[PDB]
């Protein structure tokens, strides 16, 4: 009966849920994490990932 | 395949009408989403963290 | 390359079927069956009951009834000739 | 990181040093010496409105 | 818009995010067969409802609201006289009563 | 190209949010014809005169 209103916040936190869940892509870099990024490489090709 | 509704046939004639003789008082439901969640996302916590 | 079109849900003979029975109700019922069962009414009389919705009393209608049936008939015609002669 | 070491009750299994969240962001760890299990919660943090 | 029939009234309640609308609708129900007639021809004029509909239930002739059935006697009171019978087409032959 | 397909994993879902979108727009469309022309649950038809 009340599946509008749940869909929407289904969809606002599906939304958020995919925001987050993007952070754990490499985006074709190394690696996701930054600190791993500064902690390995020098900063011509750490600028760079 | 799917039904679109069941079939009626109006008998319709020149000189005939269908009055009705009694009523029934329906309460039906609508639903209407009026607003969202407001979210607010941090832009530099969230590209780059600490 | 990956493109693919769903057919709709409801097919054109459907759609033509859902606008048959619209007209068939507003033709032998009028707006009777959109607010409730559909309730035979004589078409003069049903557009004698629309001529008093916009303030026009139904001697008017009941009088002048082959001029107003001569009149939306070729309003018809002129309807499909229009859309038949205009590409836009 | 960044963050506040806090006590965790989550029973990490031995193998497991440790956790990561929906994100992939470690959010626990096992320190080297003394193998416990500490929960890493990020420090405080918010929107300021004027 | 306000539900599905002829709309009375609608009552608004609160819900997460939205609203709900209780729309309290007239439905036409128990419906039943008459025969009509466009006008009712008497003393030479013709003779059309003021705001209802000429109904019979085999051998007599009465006005009624058009979406309930409450039959009336045709009278001058509930009809209105414009032009003679010869140009309405279905004019029946009534007598109509005068208060 | 299978290589192709390892290095479009490294980027998440977002394939899976375009495909989401689009099916939302195809029942939607659906959704907007039922709403339209299904306004009436019995089918008339008109007498043979
Ligand atoms: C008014 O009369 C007509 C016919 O005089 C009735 O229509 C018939 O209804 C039955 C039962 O639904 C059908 O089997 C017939 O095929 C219909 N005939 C026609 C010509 O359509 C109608 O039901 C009557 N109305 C009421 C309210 O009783
Ligand atoms: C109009 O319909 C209502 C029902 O919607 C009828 O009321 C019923 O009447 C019977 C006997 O008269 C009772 O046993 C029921 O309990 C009543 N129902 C309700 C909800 O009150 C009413 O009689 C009908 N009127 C006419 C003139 O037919
Ligand atoms: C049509 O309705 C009228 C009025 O309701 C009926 O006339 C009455 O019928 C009853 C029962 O037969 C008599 O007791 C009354 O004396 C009648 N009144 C008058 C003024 O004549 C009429 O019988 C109905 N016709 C049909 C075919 O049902
Ligand atoms: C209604 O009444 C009128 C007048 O009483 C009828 O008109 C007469 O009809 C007869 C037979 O057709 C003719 O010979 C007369 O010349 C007509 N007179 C007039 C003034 O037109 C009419 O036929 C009746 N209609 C019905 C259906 O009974
Ligand atoms: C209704 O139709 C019948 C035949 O179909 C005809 O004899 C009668 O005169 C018509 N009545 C009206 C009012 O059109």
């Amino acid at each position: 009966a009340l599946g509008k209103l749940q869909d929407v916040v289904n969809h606002n936190a599906q939304a958020l849920n995919t925001l987050v869940k993007q952070l754990s892509s490499k985006f074709g870099a190394i690696s996701s994490v930054l600190n791993d990024i500064f902690s390995r490489l020098d900063p011509p090709e750490a600028e760079v990932q | 395949t799917m039904s679109l509704g069941a079939e009626n046939s109006v008998a319709y004639s020149n000189n005939s009408i269908a009055i009705p003789t009694n009523f029934t008082i329906s309460v039906t439901t609508e639903i209407l989403p009026v607003s969202m969640t407001k979210t607010s996302v941090d832009c530099t916590m969230y590209i780059c963290g600490d | 390359k990956g493109l693919t079109v769903l057919p709709p849900l409801l097919t054109d003979e459907m759609i033509a079927q859902y606008t048959s029975a619209l007209l068939a109700g507003t033709i032998t019922s009028g707006w009777t069956f959109g607010a409730g069962p559909a309730l035979q009414i004589p078409f003069p009389m049903q557009m004698a009951y629309r001529f008093n919705g916009i303030g026009v009393t139904q001697n008017v209608l009941y009088e002048n009834q082959k001029l107003i049936a001569n009149q939306f008939n070729s309003a018809i015609g002129k309807i499909q000739d229009s859309l038949s002669s205009t590409p836009s | 990181g960044t963050g506040v070491l806090t006590e965790s009750n989550k029973k990490f299994l031995p193998f497991q040093q440790f956790g990561r969240d929906i994100a992939d962001t470690t959010d626990a760890v096992r320190d080297p010496q003394t193998l416990e299990i500490l929960d890493i919660t990020p420090c405080s943090f918010g929107g300021v409105s004027v | 818009f306000c539900g599905k029939g002829y709309h009375l009234m609608s009552f608004p309640q609160s819900a997460p995010h939205g609203v709900v609308f209780l729309h309290v609708t007239y439905v036409p129900a128990q419906e039943k067969n008459f025969t009509t007639a466009p006008a009712i021809c008497h003393d030479g004029k013709a003779h059309f409802p003021r705001e209802g509909v000429f109904v019979s239930n085999g051998t007599h002739w009465f006005v009624t609201q058009r979406n309930f059935y409450e039959p009336q006697i045709i009278t001058t009171d509930n009809t209105f006289v414009s032009g003679n019978c010869d140009v309405v087409i279905g004019i029946v032959n009534n007598t109509v009563y005068d208060p | 190209s299978t290589e192709c397909s390892n290095l479009l994993l490294q980027y998440g879902s977002f394939c899976t949010q375009l495909k989401r979108a689009l099916t939302g727009i195809a029942v939607e469309q659906d959704k907007n014809t039922q709403e339209v022309f299904a306004q009436v649950k019995q089918i008339y038809k008109t007498p043979p005169i």
